[PDB]
């Protein structure tokens, strides 16, 4: 019937013209990270992540 | 107001348009394509397809697609599942006629020129490193290798050695071959309903009907383990489920929510989340473990996914799947199947405020079922579940047949037979 | 003449001798160390311990280690298996006590010095990529993997994420558990005896008795499939079989003759091979096949190994299979069993032929079972293998759980469940 | 009792300090030769083969 994000797991890649690439859905889930020492490492091709998708205007 | 207009055309297009006021519009294209209908022989055309929406085409060359969309403030973007791919359009309520002409060029009549195809080789090495960059989404690849033989394990980006030999031969077959108009919706969100037809009747020309039959998918029960230098573990461990759209996928939805499915409280100890608590119990070290659903057509997984440090990797995988031991033989109560339901019913609601879960969510009805369906019938779906239908669901997980995928350092990490 | 001169030193160190009357000599030491013996956190050690023999030592630096040694016209070569490794050191005659002590100070007093070990990381990823266009090379590394969980599973190269990141300390910590004096052999070719022990009693003041244990190897069914560019695929498909040093063992090498291991006249058909013969009846186009034999001190592994094109793969693998099953239900006559046993009688003769050959010989006698075995009873051993056993050989291997390994184009190639 | 390479089939890498490195006993196996069509690559970091190992003198 439904998304496959409804029922969430399975993960989607973006690709936009003027905003970042995005990876998945719930591939981020937290209380991994309130757990001591989860860190996004430093890259080298790297991203911005709020990628203007949620600006105030 | 004026909820939804929905329409099938004679040559199988699905139209759906709902009138806002609102000032900005939207509108959606809805293919049934993606990883799942290539083969061996064309694997990463799919990947390149994606990134290929600014190219020239026959009515517009790459020049004026970028300067056009952006003389307005629009946006163009794709997203992609291993079932389906959509194309949206998004600007204010004046500009969409505009707009909407260049979503047409995209996708019913692009050219794959030699030299912008070649220039293009390079991009898919990049997309591929920037999404590699979070270790659940190799982890997720790997897993359905392991889970089937073909036709919904093939990768969502491109094989490392296929870079730089995607032809363009190939993009102009997969496009000929699967983006027809019985296997396409339409959706509109600030626009009326005599107006998207019209556009309709401007891609009919070629593309009748079916394109190509892909292949059912068949289980393997395998498992691929990657060892490298990553400080935790992660690992999957998931069994065949049930495919969307029937009355055991409910089931397997409400399962879900009792043994936990995401944090609801921002730094919360997950008090409601079965799963959650019993690994604690023994584990004092940092970690998180949910319930894994990934529905498709015809098959789905459902499972575990445990992130955890070497040491103790495999205290955590078997004192999760022990959980699920116990409520396969009968231990349930029917306050936690209420309090299930009710994170099922909110959440469900919740992803269908803003204008792009609404757009999604009318797609995917469109394409795999052929009709929309009001909110309050899904929520009597939901209420239909009976305690006897959610033990069951647990039944099969734990006498089914497993798959595995782990990553990490994996010295203390059991294998699928132990 | 002067056969051998075996000698156990109390201490447990074995010395072995031949007084030839050749212009050259021939040194080697044999040690129990090797990738079988390393662990989660240290793979790769053993690796890049047999690329630094010309590094810097108490005794000499690495310059008069490169100098002294080609002042002569002498050679320093280092060897490996899953199981053991090998220092040997050739010249000629009267150049031999200077390469002797040259070769005791590489293996019984290195240093690892860090600016050396760090400017060495990058011939990991010389020396592999050279082995690795080979494609039987990365094949056989797989097959291990999928059919043990630990301890035979290790491969005989750096892991790619580790390259850059091997340590003195692991270098320092290897060599003090392995290289110990009750697990190393020294074997001379034309030195005398009481020459070969005076030296022996220069390395004894540490390293004075078994260092640590490994792991016994536990066998996994597993199956690891590698999907490329190359334009043929290779398979290899095994069962668990026996231990060298064993009754059974010596059954599945007459076997092993049996189906074909080799060619033996140039561009000739392979008219005696069994495998062979079976699969081109109904296969018209370039392939190989093979017998597959792999001996190890507690298990082994026995199968087939294929080359075919793509299409064709499926086909030569079940065809392949099959004959093996003709055998395992009775179908052998004692006219192929007996012409098996003269393949192996005079392969095993030819391969002592060398001073390479003859040496290596030795030293695996040595230590393996601790003792020097005549040719002539090595011979009879062949001669008491029944027809019977035989038959009971190909039985353990159709009624055995499979392991596989795969590369190529594997559109075509079954699953080893199918 | 014996070697690995009497019973032939798992394989072993050499390093020298004058001579070149070798992978193996039986991975050339051939009568895949005489069949058409194997070719050798070209490489990146190519080898001799021959490698000084079976010389006149």
């Amino acid at each position: 019937m439904l998304s496959v994000a409804s029922r969430s797991g399975p993960f989607a890649p973006v690709l936009s013209a003027t905003s970042r690439g995005v990876a998945g859905a719930l591939r981020p889930l937290v209380q991994a990270a309130l757990p001591a020492t989860s860190e996004s490492p430093v890259l080298d091709a790297k991203r911005s992540f709020l990628c203007r998708e949620s600006l105030s205007g | 107001p004026q909820d939804l207009e929905f329409t099938r055309l004679p040559n199988g297009l699905v139209i759906a348009s709902l009138e806002n006021y609102a000032p900005a519009s939207r509108i959606g294209l809805f293919i049934k394509a993606g990883s799942r209908y290539e083969d061996s022989n064309n694997l990463g055309t799919s990947h390149l397809l994606r990134l290929a929406s600014s190219l020239t085409t026959k009515g517009a060359s790459s020049f004026k697609i970028t300067r056009g969309i952006e003389a307005v403030g629009g946006k163009l973007s794709v997203t992609s599942t291993r079932e389906s791919m959509a194309y949206t359009v998004e600007c204010l309520r004046d500009d969409i006629e505009i707009l909407m002409e260049f979503l047409l060029n995209v996708t019913a009549a692009p050219e794959f020129r030699r030299w912008e195809v070649a220039a293009l080789q390079s991009q898919l090495r990049i997309d591929k490193a920037v999404a590699f960059q979070n270790p659940q989404a190799q982890v997720l690849e790997n897993l359905h290798a392991a889970a089937y033989r073909n036709a919904l394990a093939n990768s969502l980006y491109c094989p490392d050695y296929r870079i730089g030999k995607v032809t363009p031969d190939q993009l102009h077959y997969y496009v000929q071959n699967h983006f027809t108009s019985a296997r396409m919706a339409l959706i509109g969100l600030g626009v009326s309903h005599p107006v998207l037809k019209q556009v309709a009747e401007r891609f009919l020309n070629m593309r009748g009907g079916l394109g190509l039959s892909g292949a059912k998918a068949k289980y393997r029960g395998g498992e691929i383990r990657d060892q490298n230098g990553d400080s935790l573990v992660h690992a999957a461990l998931v069994a065949e489920s049930a495919a969307t759209g029937s009355a055991e996928a409910n089931a397997f939805s409400v399962l879900q929510h009792v043994l936990g499915a995401g944090p609801h409280v921002k730094r919360g100890s997950n008090a409601t989340s079965s799963l959650y608590q019993a690994v604690a119990k023994g584990v004092h070290q940092p970690f998180d473990v949910s319930a894994f659903n990934a529905s498709y057509s015809d098959s789905g997984l459902f499972g575990i996914y445990t992130i955890s440090q070497a040491a103790s990797a495999g205290d955590v995988i078997k004192s999760a799947y022990d959980q699920v031991k116990a409520i396969a033989q009968g231990n349930l109560s029917n306050t936690d199947v209420q309090a299930a339901k009710n994170k099922l019913k909110a959440g469900y609601l919740m992803s269908v405020e803003s204008s792009e879960g609404f757009l999604d969510e009318v797609g995917s009805q469109a394409l795999v079922a052929g009709s929309y369906m009001q909110p309050s019938t899904v929520l009597q779906q939901i209420d239909s579940v009976a305690d006897a239908d959610v033990i069951n669901a647990a039944k099969k997980f734990v006498s089914g047949r497993k798959s595995m995928a782990a990553s990490g350092n994996l010295g203390h990490t059991p294998f699928v037979d132990e």
